[PDB]
RNA sequence: CUUGGAUUUACUGAAGACUAACUACUGCGAAAGCAUUUACCAAGGACGUUUUCAUUAAUCAAGAACGAAAGUUAGGGGAUCGAAGAUGAUCAGAUACCGUCGUAGUCUUAACCAUAAACUAUGCCGACUAGGGAUCGGUUGUUGUUCUUUUAUUGACGCAAUCGGCACCUUACGAGAAAUCAAAGUCUUUGGGUUCUGGGGGGAGUAUGGUCGCAAGGCUGAAACUUAAAGGAAUUGACGGAAG
């Protein structure tokens, strides 16, 4: 029935990636992120251009012969924080508002068991 | 003038009239 | 827990030390147990097993060498080798 | 009595060469020159030869080692290595 | 003065803590005295609940729920109102509020 | 209380403090006639026992140490002396 | 200026007859070109899906099957199992503060050569009548619930195939093993296997392969 | 053989090619490490002292361990007359004047 | 940095670190510190004891062990962050905050160094003085509970007593300049034992001699001269690029 695609969504502060693959995530269906959608850089992670890039997106899986989406989630992740950026929840209520069929979703925001050190010393980054 | 570095104001000093002691022995 | 089993038969038993004294013990037949170190040449330790094995004598084959038998027998000096006479109020015999 | 408070063995080569060059001869040249446990008989009399050869006086068995001591510790890391890998490949 | 009779952490018992990093600005901070904060939160926000239902293949499928845990310097908590600036009667209040 | 019997204080109480802390110190341990289901030899064994205490020539072990008092075997009696 | 999505031969994706439903899903790659196969190709790619929908129940919502093909039959590609998973979330909500969190991992080879790594997982259980604020379990007896969950586990994947092994995983059995083996150590719940790993395959035999698609 | 050595043997005197009887891993405190082997090619990856990886024929043999002899050069010559007994029994390249003196 | 495809996706692999979540007014240790599994090594507090010795004890100049981080030497490693340095912004200027790199360093082995707001800014040993509820370890008596088996010599949990701990809550006996304190109480109604330290602010932890260190530095440690306050706790007000 319903021809599942993974629709793999990093959202982050400075960019939002809605970029959709296979099931096995090795072949690239389409890439498509917020600075593709607005000229000015600060406005990457705003849920409009996230939404935006979602529904062209939906209209390229579309033209490829995808019917339904599993959706991935994730923050930067690592040493980065764990909550996901803005654009993340506007791509993703764009996704279920274009005739796709929703999957399942997840997050797999890279979370270490303990890791290395983050950037800006033991004072932080002072403002 | 945070005591801090007003003892490494001095440490420096003090390393140099160090410098100057050594050069007559 | 054989340390301290052989510590109480050198301690009230009766034993005899070194290699030549061994094989003495092995021909008369007084033997009841031979002890061997883990560094005693191959050559030596098989001869003294096919010894046991003539008299019938058990063979056990000590972990550390002449230095750590000697100070397990409460010696000062090296012990290649050593022979249990008489065991007695200890069960070396039996617990090997 | 203590004859010299930290030159040592190197008290030979009196006030020449510098002080580090000195002292780090010193660390190599007491192992050079010090006697070591013979593995096979169990005694302390086993001294270097030439530079990776160490003799023992009392069984007469040589084996080959280090420049300066009997064993470094890359090789004795490689027996262990050479121990492990035997068995899991025996089993 | 002495203003907190536990020195604003929790380390009576021991020496030293490890450190966290916070959320925010990376600040190295000890455990016992970072503001932690532990969040549930439903992974799609409420106004598309009903948008992802309809979208959605499965029928009576759960929401998944996000799960962290927030570590904040002081600096980095006052400035967001995590937490505030309270009385001297009401400093000792450790009961959370309602 | 400003007025009290230091001399004459509850039996319950002086039973329920600790060992030392009574009045006058008082072990609070006890010997007891170990005796098998199997036989009827006795045996005096002390209520903590360090040591498994084995019984006569039957041959049987009657008590396994712990951190306080000794259990007794399973099927072995004992009456405090 | 050329359509990537027109040079597209989409295959088909076939799960072992383990699973209830081996109709998993579609994939696509550049048709077998004489310069490029699409035989070797395929090979390799490794697919996470969802163990409710290969047993369409869910109960099983929150386990993720790996599964890698192995070998294709014209459009369908035959996968095996790869690994197992469970989801973040599910992890993130069993990890609860006031309770002693328990883990223990194993190296183990199944009957076919298939060496595994294989991941358990339970935590302290409170007591119907529990009034303390806490349950935790003193740090031997957490020992003895570690040592008891490799045993159980060594012993009851070493002793069946891989096949036999990832039947066995779906209903959880070695799951309620290590519940019901250590009751007498500690009460325990939400007791998993919450992940195994593929480490080393055997030499591959088709034999074996084709009796897991038949 | 190098075939025959699992990953990480430690291995001295290892040939290049098949029955050449050593070339790598020769001087005190030297050796050759095993990275890996690629059985259906008949290779074996290894490690020489200078950091360099090669790959080498399985069917070409080493001999177990590190060269010993190791730690030669931790001790310092001290003297001209130590690098002159040194090079005696070498060749003859030593001493060295500077091309900056001619 | 990117059409030489950067970023993003999947698989495999190579490195060094680190030990998340569990994780707390909880544990251990002389302190510094100590958090993945398992095994071995020796050590330890508390508890229980109708076991043993019999004053063997307390505190301690001199003299010793250990001692975060940074730093030093030589090897090995050098992923990540990153003093210095290079560089883009902001800026009146910023050789600062912010951004991008990035050398030492961060790690380890063998040796040094001996300092921290090394803090509870509260010496150690001993005795006594007021109420309460929790928690960790040991031991002692005990169930309408869960688990083995439904039943024992199960395990967990529940209910009362104690010994030791880490703490906490109320009051103000009593203390205090007050902040506050169950000790900082039992101190002009002044005396249980004992070690160390301070004598207005600066100059100054400076100079000098000695001594330890490879060095960086550590320990010991003045005087001239200068000066009317410096300082502690609290009150009222004013102010805040602090909150309501
Ligand atoms: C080049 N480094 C300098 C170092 O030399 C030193 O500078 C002193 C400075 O402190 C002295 O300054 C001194 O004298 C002045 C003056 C008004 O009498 C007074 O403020 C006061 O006595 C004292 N600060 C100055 N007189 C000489 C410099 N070399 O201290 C400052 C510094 C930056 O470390
Ligand atoms: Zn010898
Ligand atoms: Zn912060």
């Amino acid at each position: 029935s319903q021809v599942f695609g993974v629709a793999r969504i990093f959202a982050s502060f400075n960019d939002t990636f809605v970029h959709v693959t296979d099931l096995s995530g090795k072949e690239t269906i389409a890439r498509v992120t917020g600075g593709m959608k607005v000229k000015a850089d600060r406005d990457e992670s705003s849920p409009y251009a996230a939404m935006l890039a979602a529904q062209d997106v939906a209209a390229k899986c579309k033209e490829v012969g995808i019917t339904a989406v599993h959706i991935k989630l994730r923050a930067t992740g690592g040493t980065k924080t764990k909550t996901p950026g803005p654009g993340g929840q506007s791509a993703l209520r764009a996704l279920a508002r274009s005739g796709l069929r929703i999957g399942r979703i997840e997050d797999v925001t890279p979370v270490p068991s303990x890791s290395t050190r983050r950037k800006g010393g033991r004072r932080g980054r002072r403002l | 003038m945070r005591d801090k570095w007003r003892k490494k104001r001095v440490r420096r000093l003090k390393r140099k009239r160090r410098k100057v002691r050594a050069r007559s022995k | 827990n054989i340390n301290s089993k052989l510590a109480l038969t050198i301690k009230s038993g009766k034993y005899t030390l070194g290699y030549k004294s061994v094989v003495k013990s092995l021909r008369t037949g007084k033997a009841k147990l031979v002890i061997i170190a883990a560094n005693t040449p191959v050559l030596r330790k098989s001869e003294l097993e096919y010894y046991a094995m003539l008299s019938k004598t058990p063979v056990y084959y000590f972990q550390g060498g002449n230095n750590e038998l000697g100070t397990v027998c409460g010696k000062l000096f090296r012990v290649g080798t050593l022979s249990i006479l008489d065991a007695g109020d200890s069960d070396i015999l039996s617990s090997i | 009595t203590k004859r010299t408070k930290k030159v040592g063995i190197t008290g030979k080569f009196g006030v020449r060469y510098g002080s580090s060059l000195r002292r780090q001869t010193k660390k190599l040249e007491v192992q050079q020159h010090a006697k070591y446990d013979c593995s096979f008989c169990g005694k302390r009399t086993v001294q270097r030869g030439a530079t990776g050869i160490w003799n023992c006086k009392s069984c007469k068995k040589t084996v080959a080692g280090g420049a300066y001591t009997v064993s470094t510790a890359a090789a004795a890391t490689v027996r262990s290595t050479i121990r492990r890998l035997r068995e899991l490949a025996e089993a | 003065p002495k203003k907190r009779a536990s020195n604003g952490r929790n380390k009576k018992g021991r020496g030293h803590v490890k450190p966290v990093r916070c959320l925010n600005c990376a600040r190295c901070v000890p455990k016992d005295k970072a503001i932690k904060r532990v969040t549930i939160r439903n992974m799609v926000e409420a106004a598309a609940v009903r948008d992802l239902s309809e979208a959605s293949v499965y029928a009576e499928y759960a929401l998944p729920k996000l799960y962290n845990k927030l570590h904040y310097c002081v600096s980095c908590a006052i400035h967001a109102r995590i937490v505030r600036v309270r009385s001297r009667t009401d400093r000792k209040i450790r009961t959370p509020p309602q | 209380v400003l007025v009290q019997d230091l001399l004459h204080p509850s039996p319950a109480t002086e039973a329920k403090q600790h060992k030392l802390k009574t009045l006058v110190q008082q072990p609070r341990s006890f010997f007891m006639d170990v005796k098998c289901q199997g036989c009827l030899n006795i045996t005096t064994v002390f209520s903590h026992a360090q040591t498994a205490v084995t019984c006569d020539s039957c041959s049987t072990v009657l008590c396994t140490p712990t951190g306080g008092k000794a259990k007794l075997t399973e099927g072995c009696s004992f009456r405090r002396k | 200026v050329v359509d990537p999505f027109t040079r597209k031969d989409w295959f088909d994706i076939k799960a072992p007859t383990t699973f209830e439903n081996r109709n998993v899903g579609k994939t696509l790659i550049n048709r077998s070109t004489g310069l490029k196969n699409a035989a070797d190709g395929l090979k390799g790619r490794v697919f996470e899906v969802c163990l409710a929908d290969l047993q369409g129940s869910e109960d099983h919502s929150y386990r993720k099957i790996k599964l890698r093909v192995d070998e294709v039959q014209g459009k369908n590609l035959l996968t095996n199992f790869h690994g197992l998973d469970f989801t973040s979330d599910k992890l993130r909500s069993l990890v609860r503060k006031w309770q002693s969190l328990v883990e223990a991992n194993v190296t183990v080879k199944t009957s076919d050569d298939y060496v595994l790594r294989v991941f358990a997982i339970a935590f302290t259980k409170r007591q119907p009548n529990q009034i303390k604020k806490t349950t935790y379990a003193q740090s031997s007896k957490l020992r003895e619930v570690r040592k008891k969950m490799i045993e159980i586990m060594q012993r009851e994947v070493s002793n069946c195939t891989l096949a036999q092994l990832t039947s066995k995983l779906i209903p959880e059995v070695i799951g309620r093993e290590i519940e019901k083996s250590t009751q007498t150590i500690f009460p325990l719940q939400n007791v998993h296997i919450r992940k195994v790993k593929l480490l080393k395959q055997p030499k591959f035999d088709l034999g074996s392969l084709l009796a897991l698609h038949g | 053989p190098l075939g025959a050595c699992p990953e990480g043997t430690i291995v001295s005197n290892v040939e290049e090619k098949v029955g050449d009887r050593g070339a790598l891993g020769r001087t005190s405190g030297n050796y050759v490490i095993i990275i890996g082997h690629n059985p259906d090619e008949n290779k074996t990856r290894v490690k020489l002292p200078s950091g360099a990886k090669k790959i080498i024929s399985s069917d070409a043999r080493g001999v177990i361990g590190v060269v010993a002899g190791g730690g030669r050069i931790d001790k310092p010559l001290l003297k001209a007359g130590r690098a002159f007994h040194k090079y005696k029994v070498k060749r003859n390249s030593w001493p060295k004047t500077r091309g900056v003196a001619m």
